[PDB]
């Protein structure tokens, strides 16, 4: 068995290094990048689906290997070195994407803040001519109505209080500054 | 998405919210003034019409048939009453000129004229009523 298992061994490595290899290059790949909305998302976490898929494997390439160098197997330095190899690249993946992760949440910030932006910039425009008259009342009667249109005005223009102050709260992007800045 | 850090020009561009929230409470406080205005403009007419419709009874020497001194009296006391009574209303619109309408306001000359013809009827009255008060009490 020692000649089928360390060939056996070697054998599972090599297919996880070559499909590790595949990963990480499917991570870079895709560019740094939505335009507005990110498909990304669904994306980038269907390859962590992948990922999962192959926990096993490693279990299985893992414990071969420990066994194997328990048992003084004299390949033991090759074997070594290919599981450190593989346990290398397992961590280098995961630190890889989700280094990657936290930054699909950044971008999101931007996509989300900027339409956020210009549809409060686009609202006040268009309040424009209300906002613009010269008309106040000339009579009890006329001042009244104004007024009450005024309070209706004005309360509308109460809700987006909240949609305003959300944009008032500053983002991770400028956040992570704090350690680029100290 | 310039210059990311520099983005945040885009947040002083939201300063327009802050011209907007000014302008809002602008035009809400000039309709105020203008209620005030309007509110105080009618109640004085109000009361010139008041006082005319007091003064032309009090001419209408062009007459009526009566002849009952002692009860044209009364008429005239109770003529009288309505006179002080409604004087109150003078006053408080003296005052609410005086205060709400200071120095300082776009209102304070065309408020303060309002004011001045009121004074000028209200002398008008007194004169008519005084005089016709004044002819009874001679009459008995």
């Amino acid at each position: 068995g020692s000649t089928a298992d360390k060939f056996r061994f070697f054998s599972m490595a090599r297919d996880l290094l070559s499909w590790m290899e595949s990963i990480i290059r499917q991570i870079e790949t895709q560019e740094r990048d939505v335009s507005s909305v990110e498909l990304l998302m669904k994306y980038h976490q269907g390859i962590n689906a992948e990922i999962e898929t192959r926990s096993k494997n490693f279990s299985a390439c893992l414990e071969l290997g420990e066994s194997l160098l328990q048992r003084q197997h004299q390949a033991s330095e090759e074997i070594r070195e290919k599981l450190q190899q593989v346990m290398s690249r397992r961590k280098e993946m995961n630190e890889k994407w989700e280094a990657r992760w936290e930054r699909l949440r950044m971008l999101l910030e931007v996509c989300q803040f900027s339409r956020d932006a210009s549809v409060a910039e686009a609202w006040l425009i268009a309040q424009e001519p209300y906002l613009a008259s010269g008309d106040f009342g000339h009579t009890v009667d006329s001042v009244e109505k104004l007024i009450k249109r005024h309070e209706a005005f004005e309360k509308s223009t109460a809700s987006w209080a909240e949609r305003f102050a959300a944009l008032e709260k500053p983002t991770t992007l400028e956040l992570k500054e704090r350690q680029i800045a100290e | 998405e310039t210059a990311e850090e520099i983005q945040e020009r885009r947040q002083e561009v939201l300063t327009r919210y802050q011209s907007f929230k000014e302008r809002v409470a602008e035009r809400g406080q000039k309709l105020e003034d203008s209620y005030h205005l309007q509110v105080f403009k009618r109640d004085a007419d109000d009361l010139g019409k008041w006082i005319m419709e007091k003064v032309n009874i009090l001419t209408d020497k062009s007459y009526e048939d009566p002849t009952n001194i002692q009860g044209k009296y009364q008429k005239h006391q109770s003529l009288e009453a309505e006179v002080q009574t409604k004087s109150r209303l003078m006053s408080e619109l003296e005052k609410t000129r005086e205060e709400r309408f200071t120095m300082g306001h776009s209102a304070h000359e065309e408020t303060k004229a309002h004011i001045e013809e009121l004074r000028h009827l209200w002398d008008l009255l007194l004169e008519l009523t005084l005089e016709k008060g004044d002819q009874l009490l001679r009459a008995l």
